[PDB]
């Protein structure tokens, strides 16, 4: 039960990291904005500082006052 | 006026005991660049192989392995002492190839004559996608 | 001593007095309010 | 080592082995065809998150499978 | 063999010749500008990359470019 | 007069003018900001006096009050040391029972519950058991008292103030000249005479007339109340006559040469004081007085006004060889030209001293009662390998800026100096190899000792009951130092130590010091030393030697000494510069101390330290450093793991702080790999992203923020993990040898 | 009772734990003489440690199967069991010191880039005028929603870019 | 103790895909390197200037979240 689980969570941890991944190499290689005018795919370009800036937001909030409980505990 | 200096290896080196940041067994087989200029008074330069070495009136003759290691001294012989040097590029079977002042005037400074190759005209931002570009035979930066 | 006023309100400076403000202000609290972990009446 | 060390400490380094390599005796009979250079910077990353991580799981599966059968 | 490719941006302040170890860049004549200069690359088989051009050109979003290529003996620089 | 006093009347005006404008000495920062890279190049740009400006004398006079002031700071901390050793201290309570009263000088405030930290340190006191033995310095100085403390606490305010004075005065008010500091003659005559000779005549005088006598006392038994005062024992020669009967004899048999008429109380006992486990203090006493007449015939050797005495530029230009070309011609010119290359040789040995003093107080006590006190013992030793290992790190990073700010390829020709970088090459590859030599043969040992354990081979093992390599060369030398009073030194009572060999000294049925039998793992971890220090080596001295030039980088020096890199070209050259050797033997040095400093602790709890009762003396950890170190697996279990049960399980009590910070220092230690690993160009583009949240809200500041630079995130990262390395050690060690010892 | 829970004036291992800690006092206090100020700090102590289980039972706080004060972070929750001074009294008793601190930097970012050069004006704090903003700010909330209002809280699309 | 672990899974989840939804928004370019996309996915750096550009690259972007996932993992 130990291995069988904590072998399919870094399974499931280096495979999802590697679809960020290969999301990455997507818009390098393959995107193109002539093709993609205005789609939902553009818009995530287009307000992609709001979406990296509330992510900021949240796990800048959430290691302040998780660790900070663990430190006052 | 100015066209393409040959050499002659009889033009003395500077008086310098030898490091051993010299040369390599790459100067026996693929390239070795030899530098060479005049200077009016003995005074003592720093090797860019490590250490000082004197120069002596008249020419002074001097060999490397690398094009950075020549340019590294000339950088150093012309900012700081005024003189005007040029480094040559010799093949193990005997052949010479000019390469510094290659149009004689430095190359910071305009000859009206030399061609401008490796240019865009067109803007940094004016890039093609890679999506373009893929498929090019080989790997390809868009910018070509 | 117009000048002296002028680096007592730097940035370091002005940090070490308002920081030794807010914590002294939480400490004399902290002493004359002992053990706050629920806000009583 | 990988990741704290970057390259140019190394490559450095290396130009030393070459001069070493070169002019001892009797090691000249040997010479390589790969010139020796340091690990490119893309590599430093990829060789050390590859050391980081293969410690990292071996590190917790040991743990985890002798702390586990150990007791049980 | 390293690419290196100059834009239209290009003021012709030449502090990117100056700057390259190498000998790589040089100032052809181009009307685009108010000192009558551009830059060009005839020496990229010399070049290394080590981008002391786009350090030192003051133009925004640099003027200089170099895009590293495939590495010869000489763009390793190698005294070996 | 060549040697003379010459100063500059006013040379800067005491004026708060200049603080209203921060990075006023800087023409690249006087500007103001536009960017956070500004305070931070403010910080790391505020003590590059060579940087500010180009004239030397300007640079002199700078770290000349800048020393003023860093003793003057000294001084605010040796006061605050005899403070809290007056007012909050139990060092009145200490002297009567020094074997069963921990020593404590730290007393916290009950505020939120902290005040836990008080514990029961004995001698009806609560307080932070303290460990930097300031109560045995006390004893040794014969104190005896909080009123002795109080007023040598306001002497050291007095001090300070007038320490901030000085650097005020021969700064602002009169500042030297540039030949002033050019006189090194007359420097070395001065310090080595009149700092170091007759301070030791002066220490000296101190142990004569006030600490043997009262020391005297307490041996023999007499409460610290009951002890006549040390102004008693000056103006009172027929008190003095009663312990030491040579002192009625005056300071006669001094001027006619009977000096064997002082042996009562200048002696060569040798060995430990088995009353108080530390050095003998008559023995301590003659130390002083002829250390103080060495200095002081030395500090006669240098010429400054009249025709006697040596010269240095002729003693180095005279010593030349046939195998050197010029010799030591020249370096008279650098090292008085050149402050860079001062503090590389000072900061070499200073760091050097640092660890020969730690290596001989554990052996040789020098203070009474501090041996046993077992907390003292590895904080004095462990501080002390650490400040050396730093300074010997700055020993390497300012001869590298002197390679490349202040080396003159000029004057220096066929010196001894040039010669080192033309074969530059051939140092660093046979030193390349033997560290590689070292790495395989001493840490492969190890791993030799972990498999042959782990495939159950023990008899193939590299320890004492297996392939025996013995430490042969120093288990001789033992057996020489401990018969040396036999006929290499006769008028020895007893041995230099008792390392050396001998019997124990049981003081309070505790062990001060057993010798100290060395074995295979003696060996192994011998070498293990040897190899840190080699690759240590190996990376400072690569950065001194190639910080000018290489096969890689000619134009180096160019570049400056704190650069990050020439860029991603021919191959990358990434931390080339000779700032960044010193960034990664930093590591080193904390990879090389660790092992000196767990070396130290496990040998000592093992083999040293430990209660005794006459009974087959029992240690702290049982006696399983050779049965265990063979192995990595036994400085897991035995060592980090069996000996953490102190730190980790000391919640509720007055070492939980040493848990908190054992935690806190993991963490810290941990929060540098943020910056050892990632890089500047990942973090700049994600404050992008957030100005971008705070340019939507109005909120953007003025001041822009970027992200740190590439030497500055390097410097942040080897600082968190220096930070949080050596707090992990330090509360590992302090709350394991407080409880157990 | 709540969640699976106890009220600590009710259950008894938070009173075996507070008898626990006021053991490892007293066989600290033994060792002293009852005039001495480390038996007065011990007994201080305990009177700080005796009142404080004292007001944690007076709060009506939840212990649970290790006898420790548990807080339900709910509203709710804890508006209808009363207990919303263990985290909704304080989530705005701290969200009123919160935005204050961003309000009165905020206000103090605003009215410096008026100025000559206001990078020096972030070294060099306006006394002055920031502790003036300090104070005037203490209805941040009632002058924030006004300026939620209007449309000059938020920027418009003169913010910076990279490549929409 | 599962109150504070589920947040600090959260804070490893959400901190784990700030770094690569970054390393897939700014493959492209950022204001610090406006032509990112011209040299490819995985490059060493865009030199020394423009302050230093340590792990510009959207692989460097990628990398780091492999240390932030083998933690949240
Ligand atoms: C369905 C699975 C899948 C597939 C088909 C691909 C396919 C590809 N990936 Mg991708 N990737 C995946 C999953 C996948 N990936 C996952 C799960 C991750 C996250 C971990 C990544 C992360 C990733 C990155 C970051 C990159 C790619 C790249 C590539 C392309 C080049 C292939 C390559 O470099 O191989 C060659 C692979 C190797 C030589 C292996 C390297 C060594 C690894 C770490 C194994 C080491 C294990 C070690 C030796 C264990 C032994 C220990 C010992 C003690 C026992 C290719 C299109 C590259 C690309 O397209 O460039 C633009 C690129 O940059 N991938
Ligand atoms: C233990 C190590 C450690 C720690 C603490 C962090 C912490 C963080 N990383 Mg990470 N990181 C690490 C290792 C670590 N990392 C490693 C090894 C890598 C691989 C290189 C990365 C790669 C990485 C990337 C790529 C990213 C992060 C991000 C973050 C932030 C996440 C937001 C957050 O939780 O804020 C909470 C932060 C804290 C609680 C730490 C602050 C500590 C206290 C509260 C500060 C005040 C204490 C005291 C007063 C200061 C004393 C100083 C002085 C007065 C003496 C945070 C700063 C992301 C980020 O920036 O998100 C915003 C991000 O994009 N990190
Ligand atoms: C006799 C001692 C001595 C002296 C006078 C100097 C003097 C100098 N050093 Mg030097 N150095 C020393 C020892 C010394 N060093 C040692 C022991 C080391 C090895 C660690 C170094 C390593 C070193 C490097 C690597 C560099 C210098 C540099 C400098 C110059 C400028 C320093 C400056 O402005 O920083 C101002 C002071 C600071 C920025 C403070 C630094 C903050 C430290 C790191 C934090 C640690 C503080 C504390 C221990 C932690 C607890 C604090 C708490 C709040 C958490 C100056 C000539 C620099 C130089 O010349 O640049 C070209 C440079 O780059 N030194
Ligand atoms: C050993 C501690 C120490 C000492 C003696 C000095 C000494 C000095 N610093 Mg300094 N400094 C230190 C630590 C120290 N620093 C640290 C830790 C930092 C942070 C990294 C700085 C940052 C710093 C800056 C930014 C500046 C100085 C400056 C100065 C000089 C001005 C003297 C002065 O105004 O004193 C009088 C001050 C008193 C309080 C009087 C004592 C009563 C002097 C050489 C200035 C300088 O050199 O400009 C030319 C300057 O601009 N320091
Ligand atoms: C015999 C005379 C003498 C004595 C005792 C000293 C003592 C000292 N010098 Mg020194 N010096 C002397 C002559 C002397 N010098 C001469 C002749 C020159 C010119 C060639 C110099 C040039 C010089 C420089 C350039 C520097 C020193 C420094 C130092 C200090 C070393 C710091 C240390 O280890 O802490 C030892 C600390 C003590 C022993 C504490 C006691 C301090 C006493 C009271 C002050 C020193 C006595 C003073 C020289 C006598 C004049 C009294 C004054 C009122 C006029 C130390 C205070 C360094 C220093 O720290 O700068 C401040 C330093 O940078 N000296
Ligand atoms: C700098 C150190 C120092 C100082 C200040 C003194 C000062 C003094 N010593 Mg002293 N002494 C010293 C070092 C010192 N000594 C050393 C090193 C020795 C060993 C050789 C002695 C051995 C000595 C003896 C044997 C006696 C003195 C005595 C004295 C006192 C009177 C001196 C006299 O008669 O003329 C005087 C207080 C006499 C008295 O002292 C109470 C006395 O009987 N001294
Ligand atoms: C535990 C981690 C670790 C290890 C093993 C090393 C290993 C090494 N470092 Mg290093 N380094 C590390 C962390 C580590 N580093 C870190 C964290 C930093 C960051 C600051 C550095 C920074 C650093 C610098 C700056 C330098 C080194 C150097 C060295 C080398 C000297 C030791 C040597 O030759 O011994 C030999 C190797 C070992 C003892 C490793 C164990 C191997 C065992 C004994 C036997 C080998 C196995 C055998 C062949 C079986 C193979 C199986 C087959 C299937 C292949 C060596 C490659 C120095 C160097 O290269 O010059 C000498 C040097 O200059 N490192
Ligand atoms: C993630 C959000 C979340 C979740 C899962 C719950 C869950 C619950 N709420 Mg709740 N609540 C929340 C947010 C949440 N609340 C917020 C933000 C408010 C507004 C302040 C409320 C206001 C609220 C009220 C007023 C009540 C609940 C009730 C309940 C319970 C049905 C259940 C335990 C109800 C309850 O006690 O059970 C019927 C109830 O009366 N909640
Ligand atoms: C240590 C053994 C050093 C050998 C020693 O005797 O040195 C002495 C010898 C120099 O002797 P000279 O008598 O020429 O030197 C006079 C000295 O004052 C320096 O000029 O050193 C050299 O031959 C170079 C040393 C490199 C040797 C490196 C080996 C490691
Ligand atoms: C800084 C100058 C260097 C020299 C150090 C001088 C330090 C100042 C010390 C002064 C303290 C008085 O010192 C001196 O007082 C008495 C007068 O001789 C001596 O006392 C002695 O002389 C008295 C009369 O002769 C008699 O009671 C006894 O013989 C004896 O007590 C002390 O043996 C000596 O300590
Ligand atoms: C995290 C990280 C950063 C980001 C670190 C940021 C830029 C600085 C960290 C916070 C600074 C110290 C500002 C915080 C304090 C300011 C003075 C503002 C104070 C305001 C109140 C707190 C008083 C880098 O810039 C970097 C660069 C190169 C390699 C690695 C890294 C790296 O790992």
């Amino acid at each position: 039960q130990a291995a069988l689980y904590t072998h399919h969570q870094y399974i499931a941890g280096f495979i999802m990291c590697g679809a960020f991944a290969h999301g990455a190499i997507f818009f390098i290689r393959d995107y193109d904005p002539e093709q993609n005018k205005g789609n939902v795919l553009a818009r995530m370009l287009d307000h992609k500082e709001a979406l990296i800036s509330h992510l900021s937001w949240v796990s800048l909030f959430l290691g302040f006052h998780t660790l900070g409980l663990y430190v006052h505990n | 006026a100015w066209t393409v200096p040959t050499l002659n290896p009889d033009t003395p080196s500077p008086i310098f005991g030898g490091s051993t940041g010299g040369l390599l067994r790459k100067a026996q087989t693929e390239e070795f660049y030899v530098i060479t200029w005049e200077a009016k008074k003995e005074q003592i330069f720093e090797m860019p192989t490590g250490g000082a070495a004197i120069m002596r009136q008249g020419p002074n003759l001097l060999k490397f392995g690398k094009k950075e290691q020549c340019l590294a001294l000339t950088t150093q012989l012309r900012n700081k002492f005024k003189l005007t040097p040029c480094f040559y590029r010799v093949f193990p079977d005997g052949k010479v190839q000019y390469l510094h002042p290659a149009d004689g005037v430095y190359p910071e400074k305009v000859n009206a004559g030399r061609v401008g190759a490796n240019q865009n005209m067109r803007r940094i931002g004016q890039n093609v996608n890679p999506i373009k570009v893929k498929f090019s035979g080989r790997m390809m930066s868009p910018a070509e | 001593m117009k000048d002296f006023t002028t680096y007592l309100s730097t940035a370091p400076v002005i940090a070490t007095i308002w920081f030794t403000f807010t914590a002294g202000l939480l400490i004399e609290i902290n002493r004359y309010f002992p053990d706050p972990l629920v806000f009583s009446f | 080592m990988f990741l704290i060390s970057w390259r140019g400490y190394w490559q450095e380094l290396i130009e030393t082995l070459v001069w070493a390599h070169e002019k001892t005796p009797l090691a000249n009979l040997v010479y390589w065809k790969d010139k020796p250079v340091a690990l490119s910077i893309v590599q430093a990353r990829l060789v050390g998150l590859a050391h980081f991580s293969v410690g990292y799981i071996f590190t917790y599966a040991a743990f985890l499978i002798a702390s586990t059968s150990g007791r049980f | 063999a390293h690419i290196v490719k100059i834009y239209d941006t290009c003021i012709g302040c030449t502090q990117c010749v100056r700057a390259c170890p190498l000998d790589v860049l040089e100032m052809v004549p181009w009307d685009g500008c108010k000192a009558s200069q551009m830059a060009s690359a005839p020496r990229t088989e010399d070049c290394v990359g080590c981008k002391r051009c786009e350090t030192a050109c003051p133009t925004d979003f640099l003027s200089v470019r170099v895009y590293l290529g495939s590495e010869s003996t000489r763009s390793m620089g190698l005294s070996y | 007069k060549k040697v003379k006093i010459a100063v500059d009347r006013n040379p800067v005006e005491t004026s708060f003018e200049k603080w209203a404008k921060p990075g006023h000495f800087s023409r690249t920062l006087s500007k103001g900001p536009n960017t956070t890279t500004w305070i931070w190049n403010l910080h790391a740009d505020a003590h590059d006096f060579d940087s500010h400006t180009s004239d030397l004398e300007e640079i002199s006079r700078k770290v000349f009050s800048a020393h003023f002031g860093q003793l003057g700071i000294i001084f605010i901390w040796l006061s605050g040391m005899y403070f809290h050793g007056a007012r909050f201290s139990n060092y009145e309570a200490w002297l009567s029972d020094p074997t069963h009263i921990k020593p404590s000088a730290q007393v916290v405030w009950p505020i939120v519950g902290q005040e836990i930290l008080n514990g029961d340190v004995g001698g009806g006191f609560q307080g932070i058991q303290i460990t930097s033995g300031f109560f045995q310095l006390w004893r040794a100085s014969g104190i005896t008292s909080e009123l002795q403390l109080y007023t040598t606490a306001i002497g050291g305010l007095v001090m300070a103030a007038a320490m901030f004075f000085a650097g005020w005065f021969h700064y602002h008010k009169a500042a030297p000249k540039l030949e002033w500091f050019q006189n090194v003659e007359s420097m070395l005559n001065h310090h080595l005479g009149g700092l170091l000779g007759l301070g030791s005549l002066a220490w000296a005088g101190h142990q004569i007339h006030v600490s043997l006598p009262v020391n005297k006392l307490l041996d023999a038994g007499v409460d610290p109340k009951e002890i006549p005062l040390p102004h008693d024992l000056l103006l009172n020669r027929a008190i003095m006559a009663d312990l030491y009967p040579s002192f009625a004899k005056g300071i006669a048999p001094f001027f006619t040469l009977n000096w064997s008429e002082y042996s009562d109380f200048l002696t060569f006992k040798g060995g430990l004081n088995p009353v108080t486990g530390g050095l003998w203090l008559s023995d301590t006493a003659h130390h002083h007085v002829a250390i103080a007449v060495l200095f002081l015939v030395a500090g006669h050797m240098y010429r400054t006004n009249w025709g006697i005495g040596h010269s240095m530029k002729e003693i180095l230009e005279a010593h030349r060889g046939p195998f050197t070309g010029e010799g030591h011609v020249g370096l008279y010119e650098i090292l008085t030209t050149s402050w860079h290359a001062q503090l590389a040789i000072n900061l070499a040995l200073f760091g050097s001293l640092s660890i020969i003093v730690a290596h001989h107080m554990y052996a040789m006590p020098p203070y009474p009662y501090l041996a046993t006190d077992y907390g003292t013992q590895l904080s004095l030793f462990t501080h002390h390998t650490w400040i050396g290992g730093f300074c010997i790190v700055g020993a390497g990073a300012h001869a590298a800026i002197f390679m490349v700010r202040d080396y003159d390829p000029t004057n220096n020709y066929n010196n001894l100096l040039d010669r080192v970088i033309r074969h530059r090459d051939a140092i660093i590859s046979h030193l390349n190899w033997v560290c590689i030599f070292l790495g395989f043969h001493s840490f492969g040992l190890y791993i030799h000792n972990d498999t042959m354990s782990a495939l159950g081979r023990p008899q193939d093992m590299f320890s004492d009951t297996a392939i025996q390599l013995q430490p042969v060369f120093a288990q001789w030398i033992q057996n020489t130092h401990f018969l040396a009073p036999q006929l290499t030194a006769p008028n020895a009572l007893a041995a230099t130590s008792l390392t050396w060999g001998g019997d124990l000294v049981a003081v309070g049925g505790k062990v001060a010091m057993m010798p100290i039998s060395l074995g295979t793992s003696d060996f192994m971890v011998h070498h293990i030393h040897a190899f840190t220090i080699h690759v240590t080596v190996l990376i400072l001295l690569k950065g001194v030697l190639f910080a000018r030039s290489s096969r890689l980088i000619p134009d180096k020096a160019n570049l400056g000494f704190r650069f990050p890199c020439d860029g991603p070209g021919r191959g990358g050259t990434c931390q080339v510069s000779a700032w960044d050797h010193v960034f990664l033997g930093l590591f080193w040095m904390y990879n090389s101390l660790s092992i000196v400093i767990f070396h130290f602790s496990w040998k000592m709890q093992s083999d040293v330290w430990g209660t005794v009762t006459a009974s087959g003396v029992s240690h702290i950890t049982g006696g399983n450093f050779a049965q265990s170190a063979n192995t990595i697996n036994g400085w897991l279990r035995d060592f980090l793991w069996a000996q953490s049960s102190q730190v980790i399980q000391s919640y509720g009590s007055a070492l939980s702080a040493y848990g908190l910070i054992f935690l806190g220092a993991h963490f810290v230690w941990a929060f540098s790999l943020m910056f050892l690993f990632s890089g500047r160009g990942y973090w700049q583009e994600l404050i992008e992203s957030i100005v971008w949240a705070h340019n939507k809200l109005k909120v953007a500041p003025a001041i822009q923020p970027r992200a740190l630079s590439i030497t500055q995130g390097r410097a942040v990262g080897v600082a968190h993990y220096l930070l949080g390395g050596i707090a992990t050690t330090w509360s590992f060690f302090l709350a394991r040898i407080i409880s157990v010892g | 009772d709540i969640a699976g829970l106890t009220p600590c004036s009710e259950s008894k291992a938070y009173a075996k734990l507070e008898k626990k800690e006021l053991k490892t006092l007293e066989k600290r206090l033994k060792q002293y003489e009852a005039d001495s100020a480390p038996a007065v700090a011990l007994k201080a102590t305990m009177e700080r440690t005796k009142a404080r289980f004292a007001n944690y039972a007076k709060a009506g706080l939840l212990c649970g199967n290790d006898g420790l004060p548990h807080l339900i972070a709910d509203p709710g929750l804890a508006l209808k069991y009363g207990h919303a001074g263990e985290v909704f009294i304080p989530t705005f008793g701290f969200l009123y010191v919160a935005g204050y601190i961003g309000y009165v930097g905020r206000q103090y970012l605003i009215a410096v880039k008026g100025e000559a050069k206001p990078t020096d004006k972030e070294i060099i704090i306006d006394v002055p005028l920031a502790t003036k903003l300090a104070w005037q700010g203490a209805g941040w909330p009632l002058a924030a929603v006004q300026e939620l209002q209007r449309g000059t809280l938020l920027e418009k699309e003169e913010n910076i870019t990279v490549s929409p | 103790g599962d109150f504070l672990v589920h947040h600090a899974i959260a804070l490893g989840l959400h901190t784990t895909t700030l770094i690569l939804v970054k390393g897939a928004l700014d493959a492209r370019g950022s204001k610090l390197m406006p032509d990112k996309k011209d040299f490819g996915y995985s490059f060493p750096c865009d030199g020394p200037g423009r302050g230093g550009t340590c792990d510009i690259s959207a692989y460097d972007a990628f990398y780091l979240a492999v240390f932030w996932m083998l933690n949240t993992i």
